[PDB]
């Protein structure tokens, strides 16, 4: 907390729905193909979960490449209003025009809408699924070409976390009140709140579907990393100095979905810091809590597996 | 590489850095919370 720009974000990435649609109903072209490019990137995003699977990769690229070359002939939009940090030319980037097709802008924002769905639908069931998806939001948003003014534009994924998972960003609460579950990011369906299992399966898809693109490895590759492990640090710290009193369960069920499944890449980065930092986050935090549940207990139990692997012992 | 690092390395000479991280590298655990700033790639060397 307390409050930041990535929501004003989500406010202008509201906006551009409705200008596509304006566009829609006086430019033809748009019209005629707007809607099939929408969809080819949701569904080549749903098949990434179910080796050598690539063609559902390119296809999302070609389309993005596609929206970016403007066939249909959108209006032009100022990429600072979809950014934390306004930009300015790079020297040797690809891409310093100070405007952007609306249509590319748009179809990115599907992307990223696409990939916080499959979080929330399957990876909250499934927390395997989270990483096919993350590798693909990586690898997309750090090809060269929709790389603008030298950086991606990850910063329209980002705001949707925001959303629907605060907890990531330093964000407190008590479930108890209304106030602390809004600031938790639980979600209402129909002016009620969901309930309390739809809620941890929210954050446990969400939870993991951030480690899936804070914990890429990009050093083998030519590209820049959208969103380096830096950030996975400073979201696990946030939640973990979180004081006793106002620990929650939410904040126990987004650290086991950061964790369980990417205890290997989180050493392989940060090994000794990792190592100390596992050891606050399984050990020191769980006992900080002030009700044990079954999130307490999945943390203890990774804990217990984590000091059989690793002995969780520096000193 | 720089990625795992805070994306500023002059951040590492604030006196206030060196306090969040003086528990680790003494006492090989955290003490007083863990750091919002990321390690020094050194830092994570095992030893």
């Amino acid at each position: 907390g307390p409050h930041m720009r990535y929501v004003e974000i989500h406010r202008n990435l509201k906006g551009l729905r409705k200008y596509m649609a304006e566009q829609a109903k006086t430019n033809l072209k748009l019209k005629q193909r707007m809607g099939d490019m929408r969809r080819e990137i949701r569904k080549s995003v749903g098949q990434l979960t179910t080796a050598a699977n690539k063609d559902k990769q390119q296809k999302i690229k070609s389309i993005l490449t596609e929206a970016l070359s403007n066939q249909v002939e959108s209006a032009l939009v100022d990429p600072n209003n979809f950014v934390v940090e306004p930009r300015k030319p790079v020297e040797g980037a690809t891409n310093n025009d100070p405007l952007l097709p609306s249509i590319f802008v748009y179809l990115i924002n599907i992307f990223a809408k696409a990939a916080i769905s499959q979080f929330i639908n399957e990876a909250g069931a499934r927390p395997e699924t989270a990483d096919p998806v993350g590798i693909c939001v990586a690898a997309i948003l750090s090809e060269p070409d929709f790389l603008w003014r030298g950086a991606s534009l990850i910063d329209i994924l980002i705001a949707k976390f925001r959303i629907v998972c605060p907890v990531l960003f330093g964000y407190r609460g008590s479930e108890k009140t209304e106030q602390g579950r809004q600031r938790l990011g639980w979600w209402k369906e129909s002016g009620q709140w969901i309930s309390e299992q739809q809620h941890m399966d929210r954050m446990t898809g969400l939870g993991a579907g951030f480690a899936a693109i804070s914990l890429r490895k990009f050093a083998l590759s030519k590209k820049q990393n959208p969103y380096p492990p830096r950030f996975y640090w400073m979201a696990m710290a946030k939640i973990v100095n979180t004081p006793p009193a106002e620990i929650s369960n939410t904040q126990c069920v987004v650290l086991k979905a950061m964790v369980q499944n990417y205890e290997a890449k989180f050493i392989e980065f940060y090994g000794s810091a990792a190592i100390a930092a596992l050891r606050t986050a399984l050990i020191d935090f769980p006992a900080r809590a002030p009700h044990k549940s079954a999130a307490v207990n999945s943390l203890e139990v990774l804990a217990q597996m984590l000091k059989r692997d690793t002995g969780l012992d520096l000193g | 590489t720089a990625d795992t690092e805070a994306e500023d390395p002059k951040v590492y000479e604030d006196e206030g850095v060196k306090r969040q991280w003086q528990s680790f590298l003494e006492k090989g655990r955290f003490e007083g919370g863990m750091p919002e700033v990321p390690p020094r790639r050194e830092w994570c060397v095992w030893d």
